[PDB]
């Protein structure tokens, strides 16, 4: 065992992109959220006074839906939300998933077979080749993660959804909320998912430096 | 093997002169013209050899019989040149249409047997064929059929790649497609600005949808047909279109890269009576008449929309109407501007090709060799011409139809795996209890059985013969004659 | 689910195209140079031309799908 | 509303694409079989190979079956007079496009069997023939898949 | 039980090629892809209040889909014992 | 290339009877040259080397014998994948 290798600067950043990414697919693949409304109609009796709504992480909001007051007849409207982020989320989430299988693997052949990864600067090669692919794939996921998580935001914001809802166009009835998603997960994942690019980045040097080509 | 080139050789110079005329050998060669200096260091190798003092002389000399056709032939291009040879030995030094047709044989093929699975079916027998080459060509059988085959890998290798493409096009997988992007379709806008609910779904069995409303259709699915139509009842009334369209699109270009090659050949044959009357007439006749057509399709793909869906022009009509100066003033309204006069024009220019092609020809031909210089025949020479011209205008005509049997064999084979699929594995897919799983074991039995039987070979036989047809027949006639003899060399086959 | 006619007209044109025009130039030397030249531009036709014929064919639909009462319930709870 | 002798149609569009399509395979297969019996008594090595007109007039009967299936799934009970005539067209072109190209199959598979007996350069002539006589039913069985889902 | 090679290699492509397409069939089934809708045995019932019972089908026909891959992968193995006793 | 057929021409050679064997045995071997009858006039069933064709058709038919023999038997056929050339002297004699 070559733990001398893991407390080596390489080898710390291989321990931190493990810890990273992993810390990201935890807060984001676990992500589950939920929204309170109500609607109060022109007749009280028919009043939507609290609706609620619950949605997972891999945000497929258009399947995501609620029975929504009508404020006519006392009857119900079936309402989904608009457009969804799978793209994004799922593809983010598969990268870190990937890259903490990749720490894994690395870990283990540095501890273990240190000497064969090292052989002919062959896994080094290797593994710049797969530094680069991670980066570009960090570089993309780190964008399309923030740019779902704001367009999330934007369409299970309770004030979009009063907005599209047709209740408001009627008369007397009265929209408002009760509660918002926590975005504390989606913020620390986009954060964690810049870490894990910049630590991808900056051990692009130092695998060039350790195959040689600096 | 020494005994059998003993007997060859011997043979062989049974054909030369003999001791009647000379003591020394005289022989008569075919040569390709680079190979020249090799054969004389042949030569000189057979001088050492026998011991003989004197060297075998070789010499030139210009000559008037027709020289025979030689292509080169290689590994990867061996299947495709038979292909193209079957139908005639193309003539000495004429455009050979193998090159081309190494990509539009598997291409036409792919039009018609288009399937993802089936092409990867297809494409995984010929790699393991390509790959265990060596193996099946040691051990040789005599089962003709699988012989014909592994000579036509390559081929299989290529039909397989492209069928995958067009699967990918049609978004086709075993009958069902794959929806990889997202289908265009949204049902939602149906209801939320349509005039839809719950109890117009209660009382309409099949209903439809249409893009008029904003919402519904977000735009055309950015590779290959769009999923949903797999789903849609609708599907025959919208694929039937697209493919035939595409089947007319192929062919037409198809055959007008024919007519440039034969421009081509006329060219590199010095035939510039052929290139000015003949050709020319012919590529203007070809794309007013029917480029025109082309041209008019993707204009109406471009141009007519849902909310211009009342008022939109059948091609169809439009073309028989171009052919009739049936013009009318009721009916569907013209698909643009001016139509009338260019179609006017263009009918005009097409029947003025006729004469072009027929009188000119044979009046030049006998002004310059029956009244300069003084058989030529005028009587004869104008039957053919005459011939000529009939032959290749109904021929258009003729060879565009029958380029809709890329649709007709692509909708038959896109039914036989839907029907097959629902016949065979909907039994053991749709089926409640647990216990299903092993019935599934036997019925996709069954159905890789029949997929491999009735689609796989017979289908695909029956689509790797008609693309086969169309460049013999549609494709070749415009450029090919194919009035050469092949170059069979004195070379030692008797390793067999 | 809006599919812009922009994104994918220039992404599969610029594939092609590269595939059919630049890689002649990129093919190494040798006897198959001609035929396998032949091969990258005749590919690149066909295959643009029908990947054009059916994206042009899905733009500009005169009629949508007719889909049965049942797969147009399950189709609006799970496509977009 | 619509008359209750509606279905009548669609039913007999559904019988005639099966049954003339199974007479048609059926002649096909009966020629091809006396060729191949003819044959084989002299050439046994190739039953295998000359068995392929009989598969071909099975696929005729394939399309019959395809499309006798289609309008068989297709009726209804308030079938309109249009549907179910729809449906008898379909049913006619199935049936008698497959009736006539297992005539041609099975004529053109009797003598090119006996011909590769002779001269074994006929077989692929032999099959290139076939499958024109198949694509005839074929071309009836688009014609059948145009109209039944008019 | 000693069988003909030519059975053997029949057998081990047809178990192959079931693997394979079977566990595709069941992933997207399990997935709940719209196209295989004809396929799941719902009834009327099933829509009374939502896609959640048509979903539980969905799942129920991709569990029959790895049933059969599974026998199909004891099929292939007992194909490739064969063909190594061979 | 595969564009169009290859540039053709015709040749004649003077070569002396003793080294002509030789020679269109290297012919044979380079396999890029299509000899033509010059002698129509008469029949092949009548050239002048119609001797030595008949003697190499009797020992083919020794040769197919003996191979049929070995057939029946069990013993096999070997493969070395030379490919020596007949001997232009007189081997026939040995080799008969
Ligand atoms: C798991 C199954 C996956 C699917 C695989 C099968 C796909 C279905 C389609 C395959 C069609 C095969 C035919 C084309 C290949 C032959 C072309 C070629 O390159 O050879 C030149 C062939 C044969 O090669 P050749 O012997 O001429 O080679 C040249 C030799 N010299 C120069 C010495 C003369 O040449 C021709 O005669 C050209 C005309 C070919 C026309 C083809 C006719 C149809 C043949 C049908 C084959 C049998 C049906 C399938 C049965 C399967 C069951 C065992
Ligand atoms: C699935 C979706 C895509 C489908 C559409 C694309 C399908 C393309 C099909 C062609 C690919 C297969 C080519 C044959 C591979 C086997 C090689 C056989 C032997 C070989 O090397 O052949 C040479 C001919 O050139 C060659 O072998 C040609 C090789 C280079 C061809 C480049 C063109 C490829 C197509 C366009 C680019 C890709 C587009 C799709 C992304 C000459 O034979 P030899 O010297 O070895 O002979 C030895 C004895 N004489
Ligand atoms: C080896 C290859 C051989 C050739 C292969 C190609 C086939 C060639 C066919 C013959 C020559 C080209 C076609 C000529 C016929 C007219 C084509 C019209 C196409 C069309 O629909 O365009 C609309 C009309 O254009 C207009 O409104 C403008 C006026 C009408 C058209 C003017 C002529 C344009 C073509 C010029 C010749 C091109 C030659 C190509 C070889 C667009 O108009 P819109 O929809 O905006 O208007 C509508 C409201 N007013
Ligand atoms: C509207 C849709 C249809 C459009 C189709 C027409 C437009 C595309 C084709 C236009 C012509 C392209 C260029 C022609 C060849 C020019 C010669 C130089 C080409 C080149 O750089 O490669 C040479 C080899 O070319 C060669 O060996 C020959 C290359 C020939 C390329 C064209 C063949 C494909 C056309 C068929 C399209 C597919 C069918 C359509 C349905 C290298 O020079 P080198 O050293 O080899 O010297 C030559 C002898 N060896
Ligand atoms: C012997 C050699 C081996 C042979 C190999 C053959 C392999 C054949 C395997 C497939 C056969 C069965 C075909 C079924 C295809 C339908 C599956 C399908 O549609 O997939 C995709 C669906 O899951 C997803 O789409 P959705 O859930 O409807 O929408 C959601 C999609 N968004 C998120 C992109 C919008
Ligand atoms: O889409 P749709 O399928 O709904 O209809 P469309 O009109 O909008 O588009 C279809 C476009 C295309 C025209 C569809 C292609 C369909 C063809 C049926 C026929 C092509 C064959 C031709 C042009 C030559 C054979 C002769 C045929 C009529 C007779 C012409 C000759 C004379 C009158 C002497
Ligand atoms: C009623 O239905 C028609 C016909 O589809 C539609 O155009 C219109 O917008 C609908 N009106 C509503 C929902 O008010």
């Amino acid at each position: 065992g070559q733990f001398r290798v893991v407390k080596e600067p390489l080898g710390f950043v291989k321990v931190l992109q493990w810890v990273f990414a992993i810390f990201a697919f935890a807060t984001c693949g676990s992500y589950t959220g939920e929204l309170r409304l109500s609607v109060e109609c022109a007749n009280k009796t028919e009043s939507a006074l609290n609706i609620e709504v619950e949605f997972e992480y891999p945000f497929r909001l258009h399947q995501v839906y609620f029975d929504a007051p009508s404020c006519v007849k006392g009857g119900t409207t079936k309402i989904f939300l608009v457009g969804d982020y799978s793209s994004s989320a799922e593809f983010f989430v598969t990268v870190a998933v990937f890259a903490f299988l990749y720490s894994m693997g690395a870990l283990a052949t540095y501890i273990f077979l240190q000497n064969k990864y090292r052989e002919n600067n062959k896994g080094p090669m290797m593994d710049f080749l797969a530094t680069a692919v991670f980066a570009f794939m960090w570089l993309v996921s780190s964008s399309a993660w923030a740019k779902g998580l704001s367009d999330v935001k934007m369409a299970t914001d309770p004030e979009n959804i009063i907005k599209e809802m047709p209740m408001c166009r009627q008369t007397g009835n009265t929209c408002k909320e009760l509660r918002d998603p926590v975005t504390s997960g989606l913020n620390t994942s986009v954060v964690f998912g810049f870490l894990n690019l910049v630590l991808w980045v900056g051990n692009l040097w130092f695998v060039f430096k350790e195959t040689g080509w600096a | 093997i020494k005994v059998r080139k003993m007997k060859a050789i011997y043979h062989t110079l049974n054909l030369c002169n003999i001791d009647v005329t000379q003591k020394c050998l005289i022989a008569e060669v075919w040569c390709p013209v680079t190979d020249l200096d090799s054969i004389q260091f042949a030569l000189r190798r057979g001088t050492e050899h026998s011991g003989s003092t004197v060297p075998s002389i070789l010499n030139r000399m210009q000559t008037n019989q027709t020289p025979p056709t030689y292509n080169k032939t290689n590994k990867f291009t061996h299947g495709f040149q038979n292909i193209v040879d079957a139908y005639g030995i193309g003539t000495y030094r004429e455009i050979n249409p193998a090159p081309y047709t190494v990509i539009t044989f598997p291409f036409l093929f792919a039009v018609m047997f288009g399937d993802f699975g089936h092409g990867i079916l297809m494409t995984l027998f010929a790699v393991w064929m390509v790959l265990r080459e060596s193996r099946i060509l040691s051990q040789k059988n005599e089962n003709e059929m699988f012989s014909m085959v592994f000579s036509g890998r390559y081929i299989i290798l290529l039909m397989g790649l492209f069928s995958i493409y067009t699967g990918l096009i049609y978004n086709d997988c075993f009958s069902k497609s794959l929806n990889i992007f997202g289908s265009s379709w949204s049902v939602r806008p149906m209801f939320t600005i349509g005039n839809w609910t719950e109890e117009t779904l209660l009382g309409s069995s099949v209903l439809q949808l249409n893009p008029a409303i904003p919402g519904v259709f977000g735009g055309p699915y950015p590779f290959g047909i769009d999923p949903i139509w797999n789903i849609a009842t609708n599907k025959l009334t919208f694929l039937n279109s697209f493919k035939m369209k595409m089947s007319v699109i192929l062919g037409i270009i198809h055959m007008l890269f024919g007519v440039s090659l034969s421009l081509f050949n006329h060219i590199y044959f010095k035939k510039p009576l052929n290139i000015y009357f003949g050709f020319i007439p012919e590529i203007i006749f070809m794309s007013s008449l029917f480029g025109y057509l082309v041209i008019l399709i993707f204009y109406k793909w471009t141009a007519y929309d849902a909310h211009s869906s009342r008022n939109a022009p059948s091609l169809l009509i439009h073309f028989i109407n171009m052919f009739l100066f049936s013009y009318p003033e009721s009916g569907n309204a013209m698909l643009y501007s001016g139509q009338k006069g260019i179609q006017c024009f263009l009918i005009v220019v097409a029947m003025l090709c006729v004469p072009w092609m027929l009188l000119f020809k044979p009046l030049i031909l006998r002004h310059q060799y029956l009244r300069k210089k003084h058989v030529f025949d005028f009587g004869d020479t104008m039957v053919h011409q005459a011939i000529h011209t009939i032959e290749y205008c109904l021929g258009c005509i003729s060879n565009t139809a029958s380029y809709l049997r890329l649709w007709a064999l692509s909708l038959a084979h896109a039914q036989l795996s839907e029907v097959l699929w629902t016949m065979v594995i909907h039994i053991g897919l749709h089926v409640r209890s647990l216990a299903g799983g092993l019935g599934l074991f036997f019925i996709f039995a069954a159905f890789a059985t029949l997929t491999v039987a009735i689609l796989l070979i017979m289908e695909g036989l029956s689509a790797f013969l008609h693309a086969l047809r169309l460049h013999w027949v549609e494709f070749q006639n415009k450029f090919y004659t194919g009035t050469g003899f092949k170059f069979l060399p004195f070379s030692f086959e008797h390793i067999r | 689910t809006a599919h812009s006619f922009a994104l994918p007209v220039i992404i599969f044109t610029t594939f092609w195209g590269l595939i059919g025009i630049a890689g002649p130039w990129f093919v190494p030397k040798g006897p198959n140079r001609g035929v396998i030249i032949t091969m990258l531009v005749a590919t690149a036709v066909c295959c643009y031309l029908f990947w054009l014929i059916a994206i042009l064919a899905q733009l500009n639909p005169l009629f949508g799908p007719q889909l049965k009462n049942e797969t147009i319930w399950y189709v609006r709870f799970l496509w977009e | 509303n619509n008359p209750e002798y509606s279905s009548f149609f669609g039913v007999m569009g559904a019988s005639s694409a099966m049954v003339f399509s199974a007479m048609g395979a059926a002649y096909g297969t009966a020629k091809s079989g006396t060729g191949i019996a003819a044959m084989s008594v002299m050439r046994p090595e190739l039953i295998m190979k000359s068995i392929i007109p009989v598969v071909m007039a099975g696929i005729i009967a394939i399309y019959g079956l395809v499309v006798a299936v289609l309008i068989a799934n297709s009726l209804t009970d308030g079938i309109t007079l249009y549907r179910s005539f729809l449906q008898l067209g379909a049913g006619l072109s199935v049936g008698l496009s497959g009736l006539a190209a297992g005539f041609a199959i099975g004529i053109v598979g009797d003598a090119g069997v006996r011909g590769t007996a002779q001269q074994p350069r006929l077989f692929v002539g032999m099959i290139l023939i076939l499958i024109f006589a198949e694509v005839l039913g074929l071309y009836g069985l688009i014609v059948a898949l145009i109209l039944s889902t008019k | 039980l000693c069988c003909g090679p030519k059975l053997a290699a029949c057998g081990i492509v047809l178990s192959a090629w079931g693997v394979i397409m079977l566990i595709m069939l069941g992933i997207f089934f399990n997935v709940h892809s719209a196209v295989l809708i004809e396929d799941v045995p719902f009834t009327e019932k099933d829509f009374e209040n939502g896609p959640q019972n048509i979903y539980n089908l969905y799942e129920q026909v991709s569990y029959n889909c790895f049933i059969a891959a599974g026998l199909y992968l004891l099929l292939g193995g007992f194909s490739f014992c064969q063909v190594r006793l061979n | 290339e595969l564009f169009r057929s290859e540039e053709m021409t015709l040749a004649q050679l003077f070569l002396q009877s003793e080294a002509a064997y030789c020679c269109v045995s290297e012919l044979e071997e380079l396999g890029k040259v299509q000899f033509r009858d010059l002698n129509p006039d008469v029949n092949v069933f009548q050239r002048k080397f119609v001797n030595e064709v008949r003697r190499c058709e009797e020992m083919d038919r020794k040769l197919r014998f003996v191979e049929k023999e070995i057939r029946k038997a069990n013993i096999p056929i070997m493969d070395t994948g030379e490919n020596p050339e007949v001997p232009f002297p007189r081997d026939m004699i040995d080799l008969e």
